[PDB]
C-alpha cells in the first residue's frame, strides 16, 4: 500500500521559521520525483517545489525561492522541506506528493483536487 | 460451398478496402487540433471564434482542412487521457496572461511526456490588453509572483506594437520568455514551440494557426529526407 | 588502314569539287592560293596568318578534337619547311599526346566499370531492403524505389557495352541490328534514369517549397514524365539516324543529333539545379527563424547540399568546361567520371544505408 | 556542330576507345608527320 | 468530508471479517489446476502442425 | 475532531487486516512449486498480420468462437477480422474517433466501443438490412470510456475515467447499478468465469473485486506501486493478474485475500498494457510500453519467450477461448496473431 505521512507544522509566528516531513512506504522511494503542494483557505491547490529522483534537480515557485528548501533521504524514504521566514501568506495544509509513474520526467496532477499518490496534509499556520 | 463462402468473403473485403482507400484520403488531408486550456484562459471565447466529453468545430483556411478538439466533462487528471493526442498536428495551448505558475507546469509536463515528445505546441499567451490595463494600473505586480523580473529586460529581438508602452513590453516578453526557457531546455528538433500574443477577439488567431500548422509540417518534410 | 586510305580519296573528291565558283581575293596585299596538302585541304588566305581546322580521323593515333595549323607568311606564300623547303602543315599535335591519353582512357574504362559494379551491387541490396521492409514504405519511397531500378538498368547496360562491344570490333564492323536494338534500349534507359532524377527533383520541390499543407501526390504523373516521356526524343533521334545520319550500329558521337536526346536532359537537369537552389533557401530561412548558430547553418546547408548533389543528378549542370591544361583536364575527366559512374552506389548509400527508419527496421528486425 | 555535354562524356570516352585502341590489343607505332609528309 | 471518512470505516469493516485460508493451501490448489490442465493448453504444449488452424 | 477519529479508526482496521492476512501467509508459492519442472524455453512465431486501420489500435477483443476478433482504432472505425484467412466483415464508421476499448458481445451478435465522448456504444450486427447501425448510446458517464465487458445481450458492465463502475440494462439505456469506492480513474475490468463477480483496477494502485447482483466492494488488493493498467482473472477463478506502471505484474488469491507472486526483471523498466493468461494459466502474457511482450511461467515466476515483433507499443492483446493463439495490438496499427 503506497503509503504518505506528513509530519510538523503548526502554529508559527510571523518570521519564524519550520521544518516538515514526509514518511513514505509502500513504493521504491528512490526512482520517484517528490513535490510539496499546499492549499490556502478558501482556495485552490498550489505546487510549490519538487525534487529529482536522485535530488539534483530542484525547483520552486517564486514566493518562495529563497526562503524554502526541499531535500530528500532515500535511504531512509522521508522527504523534508525547510521553511523560514514564514510570512501570513504562507498559511496552509501542505501535502507531500508523489510524482505518478517512476523513472518519468513529466509529473502530471499532482495538484488535482483529488490525487491517489498524496498523504493528508499537515496544517502550517503562521500567526501572531 | 465452401468455395462460395470464401468467395463471398473476398468480396465482402475487397468493397470494404474500396471504402476505407477513400476513407484514408480524408484523414489523411485532415489536420488534427488538441485546444488546451489552462483555465480561464479566454480559449472559449476564442472558439466562438472559429455527457459529451469531447466538442469540435471545423474550419476551413486556403482549402485546407482543420479539425480542433475542446475537452469536456473529463476530470481535471490528464495523464490518462491526453495520450490520446500523441499523433495530432500541433496542441493549441491557450493561457491567460497563481494561474501562469499552474500553466507552466501544465506545459512543462506536456512538453517533457514520452508520448508527446514529437508533437508540436502553439501558444497562445491570450488577453494582451487585460495584462496592458492591469501593468498600466500597477496595482498589481509581476515580481510577487516572479521575483526574476526585477532583473529581465526587454529583448533585443522584441518588437512592440506601435503605441505600445515600454512597462507593457516587457511583461508581456517576460511572460513569453518563461514558456520558451522550458520549450528549449528539451526537444533536440522532434518538437517546436509557436508562441503569439493574442486578444481573445482578433481575427488573426486562425491565420497564425494555418501559418504555424505549415511550418509544422515543412519541418517534418525535411526531418524524413534529413535535411534539416 | 583501307578505310583511312577511303576516307582520304574522299575527301580529296570533295575539296576537288570544291573550289567551284571561284571568288575574288578581297582587302589588299599578296594572297596564299588555295591548295590540297594531301590529308587536309586550305581555302583562301591572305599573307601573315595561321588557320586552325580539327584533325582527321584517318590515322588511328590521330586526336580529331586537336587543331590542324598552317601558316600563310607576310610574303603571299606558304610555310616552306627549313628541312627540306617543301609545303608544310604542321600535323604533330593531331597525334602528340594520343599516348597518355590511351593510358589514361584505360583508368577511365576500368574506373567505370568498378563504379558501375559497385552501384549494382549496392543498389540491389537497397532495393531488396525496401521492398522486404513494408513498414518503411511510403510515396517517397515508392520514388525511390523505381529511381535505383532505372540506375541498376542503366549500370547493367553500360557494363555490357563497354565490356562486349566496345572491344568487339568485329561485331561492329558486322553492323547487325543487334547491336541498334541495344543502343535504343542503352538511350532510352538512360534518359529514364535522366527523366526519374527529374521527378525526384520535382517531388522534393512540391514538398518542401510549395503545397506543403496536406499534399498526397498522384503518382501518375511521375510513372509518365519518368518512364514515358524518353520514349519519345529517343523514337525521334532514331528516325532521324535512320534517316540523315545512318553509321555502322550507330556508335558515332560526332552527328549534332544527339542533342535531340542530351537537350532535354540537361534542361531537365537544370530545373533540378534551380529547385536545389531553392530548396536550400527555405532549409536556410528555416534555421535563421530558430536562429541557428551559424556555423552550424552553414554545416547543415553544406550538408544538405551534398547529399542532394547525387541525387538531382546536380554533377552533370556544374561541370561543363574542361580546362585546356593538361593536367587540370585530367583532373576533371577523373572527377567528372568518379562522380558519373558511383552516383548510384552514392544514392544507395546516402538514401538507404544512412536513413535512420532503415537502420532502425534492421536492427529491430536482427533480433531474430 | 559533336555532343559536347557531360552526359556524352561515357559515349566519348568508349568512342575514342574504340577508335585509337587496337581493339585493347597491342601497341602500334605512330604516324609520321615529319618534314617529308604534308 | 466528513462523510467520506464513514463510508470509507464502514467499508474497511467488511473486508476485515472474511475468512481466510493459508497460503499454502491456496498455492496448491494453484498448482494442481495447473497440473490438471495442462495437456489441454496449446500455448504450453505445442499441437504438431496441421493441427492448428494458423499454420 | 470526528474527523481524526475516523481517520484514526480506519488505520486500526488496516492493521488488523495485515495482521490477518499475515498470519495466512505460513508458506510462499514459490516454495510451494520450487520441485515443480520448468515449462523451458517456448518460442512462438506470427502467424498473422492484420491491417488495414489507418491509425494507432487502442482495443481489442476475440469472439467467443476463437475466429473472429474486433479491433478499435482512433482514426474512427472499427473493424472485424476472420483470422483464420485475414479478411475483414465489418468496418464500422464511429461518430467520434477517440475510442479506447470495445468488446465483442459472447453470443456474436453485439460489438461495443467507447472513448474521449464518455458514451458507450452498442452495434447491431445482425440488422435486418445487413448493415451495421448503432442499436443504443448508453449516456450517464461523466468521464471517459476505459473499459467494458458483455455479460449477456441486455446487459454490460463499463469503467470510466470518473473512478467508478457501471451496470447497464440495454434497450432501456440506464444504468441499474453504480460501483464506487475508487479514487482513481478505472481502467480495467476483468469477468468472473461465472459473471457473478469481476475486479476492477485503477489509477489509485488498488484493485477492488465487485458483486455484481449485490453491488458492493467485497475485497480490495493492494501491493502495486503505481496506476495498475490491465487485470484478468485466473482460469479457475480464484486469482487473478494485474499490469502496473511499475512495471512488474501481480498475481493475488481471492481466498487468501493477499499477493502470492511478483513478476519482474531488472532489464524491464516500463509499464505494462495488457496481460492475459494461458488456458491451464501456467503461462501469463503481458504487453509492454516497450514495444515487446514477455511470457512469464505463472507458477514459478521464471520468464519463458518474448514475442518483439512489433514497431510500436503494445496496447492489447488476448488468448482465445480455446488457447490456440494469441492476438497483440500496437500504436503501429498492426494486429498480428502468435503461435
Ligand atoms: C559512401 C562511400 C563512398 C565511396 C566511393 C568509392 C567507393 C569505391 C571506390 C573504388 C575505386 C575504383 C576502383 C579502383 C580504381 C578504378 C579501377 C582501376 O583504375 O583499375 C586499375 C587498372 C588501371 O588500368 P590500366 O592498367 O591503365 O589498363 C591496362 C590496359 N591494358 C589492359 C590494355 C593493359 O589496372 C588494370 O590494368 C588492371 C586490371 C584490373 C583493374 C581493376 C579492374 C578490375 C575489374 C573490375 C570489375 C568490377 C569490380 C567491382 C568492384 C566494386
Amino acid at each position: 500500500q503506497v503509503q504518505l505521512q506528513e509530519s510538523g507544522g503548526g502554529l508559527v509566528q510571523p518570521g519564524g521559521s519550520l521544518r516538515l516531513s514526509c514518511a513514505a512506504s509502500g513504493f521504491t522511494f528512490s526512482n520517484y520525483k517528490m513535490n510539496w503542494v499546499r492549499q490556502a483557505p478558501g482556495k485552490g491547490l498550489e505546487w510549490v517545489s519538487d525534487i529529482s529522483q536522485s535530488g539534483a534537480s530542484i525547483s520552486y515557485t517564486g514566493s518562495v525561492k529563497g526562503r524554502f528548501t526541499i531535500s530528500r533521504d532515500n535511504a531512509k524514504n522521508t522527504l523534508y522541506l525547510q521553511m523560514n521566514s514564514l510570512k501570513p501568506e504562507d498559511t496552509a495544509v501542505y501535502y507531500c506528493a508523489r510524482c505518478p509513474a517512476p523513472f518519468t520526467r513529466d509529473c502530471f496532477d499532482v495538484t488535482s483536487t483529488t490525487y491517489a499518490y498524496r498523504g493528508q496534509g499537515t496544517q502550517v499556520t503562521v500567526s501572531s | 460451398d465452401q468455395r462460395n463462402e470464401e468467395k463471398a468473403q473476398r468480396e465482402a473485403n475487397k468493397k470494404i478496402e474500396k471504402q476505407l482507400q477513400k476513407d484514408k484520403q480524408v484523414y489523411r488531408a485532415t489536420h488534427r487540433l488538441l485546444l488546451l486550456g489552462a483555465g480561464e484562459s479566454g480559449k472559449n471565447t476564442i472558439v466562438k471564434q472559429m455527457t459529451s466529453g469531447i466538442f469540435e468545430t471545423k474550419f476551413q483556411v486556403d482549402k485546407v482542412n482543420f479539425h480542433m478538439f475542446d475537452v469536456g466533462a473529463q476530470r481535471d487528471e490528464r495523464r490518462k487521457w491526453i495520450q490520446c493526442f500523441n499523433d495530432v498536428t500541433a496542441i493549441i495551448f491557450v493561457v491567460a496572461s497563481n494561474r501562469l505558475q499552474a500553466a507552466l507546469k501544465l506545459f512543462d509536463s506536456i512538453w517533457n511526456n514520452k508520448w508527446l515528445r514529437d508533437t508540436s505546441v502553439i501558444l497562445f499567451l491570450n488577453k494582451q490588453d487585460l495584462l496592458a490595463e492591469k501593468v498600466l494600473a500597477g496595482k498589481s505586480k509581476i515580481e510577487d509572483y516572479f521575483p526574476e523580473f526585477a532583473r529581465y529586460t526587454t529583448p533585443e529581438d522584441a518588437t512592440p506594437e506601435p503605441g505600445e508602452d515600454p512597462r507593457v513590453t516587457r511583461a508581456k516578453y517576460f511572460i513569453r520568455d518563461e514558456f520558451l526557457r522550458i520549450s528549449t531546455a528539451s526537444g533536440d528538433g522532434r518538437h517546436y514551440c509557436y508562441p503569439h500574443f493574442t486578444c481573445s477577439v482578433d481575427t488573426e488567431n486562425i491565420r497564425r494557426v494555418f501559418n504555424d500548422c505549415r511550418d509544422i509540417i515543412q519541418r517534418m518534410h525535411l526531418r524524413q529526407y534529413e535535411l534539416l | 588502314y583501307v578505310v583511312g586510305r577511303k576516307k582520304m580519296m574522299d575527301a580529296q573528291y570533295k575539296c576537288y569539287d570544291r573550289m567551284q565558283q571561284l571568288p575574288a581575293y578581297q582587302g589588299e596585299g599578296p594572297y596564299c592560293n588555295r591548295t590540297w596538302d594531301g590529308w587536309l585541304c586550305w581555302d583562301d588566305t591572305p599573307a601573315g596568318v595561321l588557320s586552325y581546322q580539327f584533325c582527321p580521323d584517318y590515322f588511328p593515333d590521330f586526336d580529331p578534337s586537336e587543331k590542324v595549323t598552317k601558316y600563310c607568311d607576310e610574303k603571299g606564300v606558304w610555310f616552306k619547311h627549313p628541312e627540306n623547303n617543301r609545303t608544310w602543315s604542321n600535323y604533330t599535335m593531331c597525334n602528340a599526346f594520343t599516348p597518355e591519353k590511351l593510358k589514361n582512357a584505360y583508368v577511365l574504362y576500368y574506373l567505370a566499370i568498378v563504379g558501375h559494379s559497385l552501384s549494382i551491387f549496392t543498389l540491389v541490396i537497397s532495393l531488396g531492403i525496401f521492398v522486404f521492409f513494408r513498414s518503411l514504405g511510403c510515396q517517397r519511397v515508392t520514388l525511390h524505389k523505381n529511381m535505383f531500378l532505372t540506375y541498376i538498368l542503366n549500370s547493367m547496360i553500360i557494363i555490357i557495352h563497354l565490356v562486349e562491344v566496345v572491344p568487339n570490333g568485329e561485331l561492329v564492323r558486322r553492323d547487325p541490328v543487334s547491336c541498334k536494338i541495344l543502343h535504343f534500349f542503352h538511350q532510352y534507359m538512360m534518359a529514364c534514369n535522366y527523366f526519374w532524377m527529374l521527378c525526384e527533383g520535382i517531388y522534393l520541390h512540391t514538398l518542401i517549397v510549395v503545397a506543403v499543407f496536406t499534399e498526397k501526390q498522384r503518382l501518375r504523373w511521375y510513372y509518365l514524365l519518368g518512364w514515358g516521356f524518353p520514349l519519345v526524343p529517343t523514337t525521334i533521334h532514331a528516325i532521324t539516324r535512320a534517316v540523315y545520319f545512318n553509321d555502322n550500329c550507330w556508335l558515332s558521337v560526332e552527328t549534332h543529333l544527339l542533342y535531340i536526346i542530351h537537350g532535354p536532359v540537361m534542361a531537365a537537369l537544370v530545373v533540378n539545379f534551380f529547385f536545389l537552389l531553392n530548396i536550400v533557401r527555405v532549409l536556410v530561412t528555416k534555421m535563421r527563424e530558430t536562429h541557428e548558430a551559424e556555423s552550424h547553418m552553414y554545416l547543415k546547408a553544406v550538408k544538405a547540399t551534398m547529399i542532394l548533389v547525387p541525387l538531382l543528378g546536380i554533377q552533370f549542370v556544374v561541370f561543363p568546361w574542361r580546362p585546356s591544361n593538361k593536367m587540370l583536364g585530367k583532373i576533371y575527366d577523373y572527377v567528372m567520371h568518379s562522380l558519373i559512374h558511383f552516383q548510384g552506389f552514392f544514392v544507395a548509400t546516402i538514401y538507404c544505408f544512412c536513413n535512420n527508419e532503415v537502420q532502425t527496421t534492421v536492427k529491430r528486425q536482427w533480433a531474430q | 556542330x559533336k555532343c559536347n555535354t557531360a552526359t556524352c562524356a561515357t559515349q566519348r570516352l568508349a568512342e575514342f576507345l574504340r577508335h585509337s585502341s587496337n581493339n585493347f590489343g597491342p601497341i602500334l607505332p605512330p604516324t609520321n608527320v615529319g618534314s617529308n609528309t604534308p | 468530508s466528513i462523510a467520506q471518512a464513514r463510508k470509507l470505516v464502514e467499508q474497511l469493516k467488511m473486508e476485515a471479517n472474511i475468512d481466510r485460508i493459508k497460503v499454502s493451501k491456496a498455492a496448491a490448489d494453484l498448482m494442481a489446476y495447473c497440473e490438471a490442465h495442462a495437456k489441454e493448453d496449446p500455448l504450453l504444449t505445442p499441437v504438431p502442425a496441421s493441427e492448428n488452424p494458423f499454420r | 475532531s470526528e474527523l481524526d477519529q475516523l481517520r484514526q479508526e480506519a488505520e486500526q482496521l488496516k492493521n488488523q487486516i495485515r495482521d490477518a492476512r499475515k498470519a495466512c501467509a505460513d508458506a510462499t508459492l514459490s516454495q510451494i512449486t520450487n520441485n515443480i519442472d520448468p515449462v523451458g524455453r517456448i518460442q512462438m512465431r506470427t502467424r498473422r498480420t492484420l491491417r488495414g486501420h489507418l491509425a494507432k489500435i487502442y482495443a481489442m477483443h476475440w469472439g467467443t468462437d476463437s475466429r473472429l476478433l474486433v479491433s478499435a482504432s482512433q482514426d474512427g472505425k472499427l473493424i472485424i477480422w476472420d483470422s483464420y484467412t485475414t479478411n475483414k466483415v465489418h468496418a464500422i464508421p464511429l461518430r467520434s474517433s477517440w475510442v479506447m476499448t470495445c468488446a465483442y458481445a459472447p453470443s456474436g451478435n453485439y460489438v461495443a466501443c467507447g472513448g474521449l465522448d464518455n458514451i458507450c456504444s452498442i452495434y447491431n450486427l445482425k440488422t435486418r438490412e445487413g448493415n451495421v447501425r448503432v442499436s443504443r448510446e448508453l449516456a450517464g458517464h461523466t468521464g471517459y470510456l476505459s473499459c467494458c465487458r458483455f455479460l449477456d445481450d441486455n446487459q454490460i458492465v463499463t469503467s470510466s475515467g470518473d473512478t467508478t463502475c457501471a451496470l447497464w440494462d440495454i434497450e432501456t439505456g440506464q444504468q441499474t447499478t453504480t460501483f464506487t469506492g475508487h479514487t482513481g480513474d478505472v481502467m480495467s475490468l476483468s469477468l468472473a468465469p461465472d459473471t457473478r463477480l469481476f475486479v476492477s483496477g485503477a489509477c489509485d494502485a488498488s484493485a477492488k473485486l465487485w458483486d455484481v447482483r449485490e453491488g458492493m466492494c467485497r475485497q480490495t488488493f493492494t501491493g502495486h506501486e503505481s496506476d495498475i493498467n490491465a487485470i484478468c482473472f485466473f482460469p479457475n477463478g480464484n486469482a487473478f493478474a494485474t499490469g502496473s506502471d511499475d512495471a512488474t505484474c501481480r498475481l493475488f488469491d481471492l481466498r487468501a485475500d493477499q499477493e502470492l507472486m511478483t513478476y519482474s526483471h531488472d532489464n524491464i523498466i516500463c509499464g505494462i498494457t495488457s496481460v492475459s493468461f494461458s488456458k491451464s494459466g501456467r503461462l501469463l502474457l503481458a504487453g509492454y510500453d516497450d514495444f515487446n511482450c514477455n511470457v512469464w511461467d505463472a507458477l514459478k515466476a521464471d520468464r519463458a519467450g518474448v514475442l518483439a515483433g512489433h514497431d510500436n507499443r503494445v496496447s492489447c492483446l488476448g488468448v482465445t477461448d480455446d488457447g490456440m493463439a494469441v492476438a497483440t495490438g500496437s500504436w503501429d496499427s498492426f494486429l498480428k496473431i502468435w503461435n
